[PDB]
RNA sequence: GUGUAAAGUUCCUUCGACGAGUCGAGUUGUUUGGGAAUGCAGCUCUAAGUGGGUGGUAAAUUCCAUCUAAAGCUAAAUAUUG
RNA sequence: UGACCUCAAAUCAGGUAGGACUACCCGCUGAACUUAAGCAUAUCAAUAAGCGGAGGAAAAGAAACCAACAGGGAUUGCCUCAGUAGCGGCGAGUGAAGCGGCAAAAGCUCAAAUUUGAAAUCUGGCGUCUUUGGCGUCCGAGUUGUAAUUUGAAGAAGGUAUCU
């Protein structure tokens, strides 16, 4: 089934009947929503850019991705927070070229 | 300090344990005192029982996989099933635990005749029930009339059937497979690319 | 200290097998005179009267 | 308001809704949550802010 | 409503408008005294999320804490022990400035019970805070079903005793393999794994 | 009981049973293993050897429940089978009909194969085997059923 | 009893707001069985929205499992040289 | 001449706090004797003394849990895990947790939603009654948000078949 129905290996386990499961509400924590992402973008136009955002915008358009990416874990913290700053303000860089 | 041919002992009482000495001088009285506790909360509810009726679950981990014990709570698919709203149903003597999800359908089921069971011998009262009626009936212990039961372990006669491959082979051939698993897909994979961009 | 040991184990079935040995010795009367009683009165033990 | 609620209850004691006696009312919408979501809905004609909070 | 705006403006704590703002609140609190009572919460969305309602009974006390850590406070540095014990400089005060700041204002307000607090602004020297406290005498408290419960006397200076929200974080209970000598009290724990249970049939 | 103690018999001499030149003292070598490295090696090397030093590498959070696994012999297997059905059991079974021993429901892990078995087929369920103890059950015509 | 009330129960659709100088990171000190750092605290930096935390060896790449922090109340079983 | 905001005064109306006790409880702060046959890390000990705060119990508590299973399911205590994993001049020493058996079992509340066809909410004064309070009325609080509705186990707005 979905064990091995052995003791030992790859997916080991005794097999049983798997029966459906509705996920639980909680699971749903980080989902986006509409009123959310219209608040997000009003505090943006009002709120502005913090002094290392606009720093790390100078990085990204002279072409340092990887100064850039060194300088948001500094800031940030750890790497996986710094992937996904980095990529927001390549995003905020494409949305000002118009 | 060190002398003949003894054990090392670790007899941990460099601190001040004289101060934290508790003696359970108190066992037969609290014993006591339990079930006086017990009785009086019995008769104040009677003929309700005293418990609430407990669902059935796998105890956790491989050394206690074996064994089924007492539960916390049915689960809300387990009180779906035979309709009652756990609001409800925490007033009639069934425990409710939001927490616990039924990934397989054994225990759904084993749950779900228990709680088929104990809806057949419940008898609700209400305003129109007198003192006759509610006279006639005696405070059972529900975890005793609904017990908690092991499942028969196979036992007598069966045909035989013998595989040409032996069971240690067999676990071998697992043991072999989870342990070289990576690094089998990590060769084939990077033969795969090797040969898909070479012969492009 | 009151943490001294007051209560003693032992084990059940020698306990069981104590019990079994006195209800035995009951039974015999030179052991029961030697123990103190006066049952020279008495015709034989064990003495068994009906359930009134 | 006392006037209008004195109003209504002769009306629904006559057997009438209470909402057939008084007119639907037109007036200021003022409250902070209550004008924000009245801009995000689209229902505003016009919105005065104080200079001053 | 306007609370969704106000809370997520008030993460931009780096933008222009929040530096300003936060210029001039410093500023202004700085005059003040360390204790002094605020009129209405600065951050009113802050204040909704800790439970301050804008009822008769509810009160706002802005406070400011010294920063740093603690200095031993032993004549000239002398401790009279091992030299493991000998720091007097980078030792650090086991409760949180949040928890100092509660403490005060709640000895200043004695009659009333603090219900909890939040960061307003910070400099060099200082951190601010506002504390919600609420008072238990007050008929509009002690007739509301939602804020009975803190007119009871086991609540009596809860923020004494680390029963908010602060001094819960810093006696560490929480749940989990991370807080497993701090779960049900540090000292309790202690007791219960130093103490000997005896029986009276020993095993 | 005290009165069966040599302390009611050393009443009346002077030292106790400790010796005039001796003079039993508070701590003479030390508390605990004191100087297990200086003045009581003799006594560690004699009696505990490979008591100092490091063997091995550490495992954090050792969990014991991942290693259970009780073991049972072939020599005792037929004890897992029900009492009073043995007898009847070890004379009519054939391959059509083999009595089933559940080792796991027992609580055993693994089945070794020390010993003996009656020339009778059998149905072996358990999590593991040993190589040898496979070998033996299949010799009297019975297998290995592997369960989780 | 003001029950044209409230509450629950089935299915469908559309939605479904969920706590920030906080999480997290570095460093310092203390503490812990927690060991490339268990918790706590100071200072500096400082988020996000399927995001965030945890999964007892640091890091990157890819998954999986499990909960939903930064707000709050709550008897009993437990302690008791007053 | 008036509102508003902030800050005051009053022997203003009505309240509230402090101090005592110490066995248990919640925190902070914090040793050294001692052990290591010396001693500095360590140990004593996250203890004594010191300070703050309670109750009849306190604390904790309905998972940002444990796990890795066929999964369990708030908290607490006992038995066990276990003198174990581990920590440690890896020396002296020290040292938990998961599982399992049991005692007791009980679950919930806010913020974040426009009542918007009507601040529907609340303290106080005054009057009255049958007074741990009810009713009426007048100021005041409150829109920088008091009620009703929802708390993730969900739930909401429409539609739905009737039942309980």
């Amino acid at each position: 089934m979905a064990k091995s129905g052995i003791a030992a290996g790859v997916n080991k386990g005794r097999k049983t009947t798997a029966k459906e499961v509705a996920p639980k509400i909680s699971y749903r924590k980080g989902a986006s929503s509409q009123r959310t992402v219209f608040v997000r973008s009003i505090v943006k136009e009002v709120a502005g850019l913090a002094p290392y955002e606009r720093r790390l915008i100078e990085l990204i358009r002279n072409a340092g991705e990887k100064r850039a990416k060194k300088l948001a874990k500094k800031r940030l913290g750890t790497h996986k927070r710094a992937l996904r700053k980095v990529e927001e303000m390549t995003q905020v860089i494409a949305e000002s070229r118009r | 300090a060190i002398s003949k041919n003894l054990p090392l002992l670790n007899n941990h009482f460099r601190k001040h344990w004289q101060e934290r000495v508790r003696v359970h001088f108190d066992q037969a009285g609290k014993k006591a005192s339990r079930r006086q506790s017990r009785l009086r909360k019995a008769a104040k509810i009677a003929p309700r029982p005293i418990d609430a009726l407990r669902p059935v679950v796998r105890a956790p981990t491989v050394k206690y996989n074996r064994k089924v014990r007492a539960g916390r709570g049915f689960t809300l698919a387990e009180l779906k099933a035979v309709g009652i709203a756990p609001k409800y149903a925490r007033t009639i003597g069934i425990s409710v635990d939001h927490r616990r999800q039924n990934k397989s359908q054994e225990t759904f089921d084993a749950n779900v005749a228990r709680l088929q069971e104990y809806k057949s011998k419940l008898v609700i009262f209400d305003k129109k029930t007198k003192a006759s009626e509610v006279a006639s009936f005696e405070q059972v212990d529900v975890s005793a009339t609904f017990p908690v039961e092991q499942p028969a372990p196979e036992s007598g006669l069966r045909a035989v059937e013998v595989p040409e491959q032996t069971a240690y082979r067999t676990l071998r051939l697992a043991r072999n497979e989870k342990k070289y698993k990576g690094i089998r897909e990590k060769r084939a994979k990077e033969k795969a690319e090797a040969e898909a961009e070479k012969a492009k | 200290k009151t943490w001294r040991r007051w209560n003693v184990k032992v084990n059940h079935n020698e306990k069981r097998y104590a019990t079994a040995s006195a209800i035995a010795a009951s039974a015999v009367t030179s052991l029961v005179l030697a123990r103190g009683h006066r049952v020279e009165q008495v015709k034989e033990l064990p003495l068994v009267v009906s359930n009134e | 308001k006392k006037e209008r609620l004195t109003k209504e209850a002769a009306a629904i004691a006559e057997g009438k809704t209470a909402k057939d006696v008084s007119p639907k009312p037109v007036v200021v919408k003022y409250g902070l949550n209550h004008v924000v979501s009245l801009i995000e809905n689209k229902k505003a004609k016009l919105v005065l802010i104080a200079n001053d909070v | 409503g306007a609370y969704k705006y106000l809370e997520e403006l008030q993460r931009k704590k780096q933008s222009d408008v929040m530096r300003f703002l936060y210029r001039v609140r410093c500023w202004e609190y700085r005059q003040k005294n360390v204790i002094h009572r605020a009129s209405r919460p600065s951050r009113p969305d802050k204040a909704r999320r800790l439970g301050y309602k804008a009822k008769q009974g509810f009160v706002i006390y802005r406070i400011r804490v010294r920063r740093g850590g603690r200095k031993r406070p032993v004549p000239k540095g002398a401790t009279y022990g091992k030299p493991t014990n000998q720091g007097v400089n980078q030792l650090k005060y086991q409760k949180s400035l949040r928890s100092t700041a509660e403490e005060r204002v709640g000895r200043r307000a004695s009659n009333l019970r603090v219900l909890n607090s939040y960061w307003v602004n910070q400099d060099s020297t200082y951190k601010y805070f506002e504390v919600i406290l609420v008072d238990p005498s007050h008929k509009a408290i002690r007739r509301d079903a939602r804020y009975n419960w803190i007119v009871n006397p086991v609540h009596k200076h809860r923020e004494a005793r680390g029963l908010t929200s602060a001094g819960k974080k810093s006696r560490g209970i929480n749940k989990g393999h991370l807080f497993n000598k701090t779960k049900a009290g540090r000292r309790h724990t202690w007791k219960k794994h130093n103490t000997l249970s005896l029986w009276r049939y020993r095993s | 009981p005290t009165r069966l103690t040599k302390t009611r018999k050393h009443r009346g001499n002077v030292s106790a049973g400790k010796g005039r030149i001796g003079k039993h003292r508070k701590h003479p070598g030390g508390r605990g293993k004191a100087g297990g490295q200086h003045h009581h090696r003799t006594n560690l090397d004699k009696y505990h050897p490979g008591y100092f030093g490091k063997v091995g590498m550490r495992y954090f959070h050792k969990q014991q429940n991942h290693f259970w696994r009780p073991e049972i012999n072939l020599d005792k297997l037929w004890t897992l089978v029900d009492s009073e059905k043995k007898d009847e059991y070890l004379s009519k079974s054939s391959a059509s009909a083999a009595p089933v021993i559940d080792t796991l429901a027992h609580g055993y892990g693994k089945v070794l194969g020390k010993g003996r078995l009656p020339e009778v087929p059998v149905i072996v369920k358990a999590r593991f085997v040993s190589k040898l103890a496979e070998e033996k059950i299949r010799a009297v015509g019975g297998v290995v059923e592997l369960v989780a």
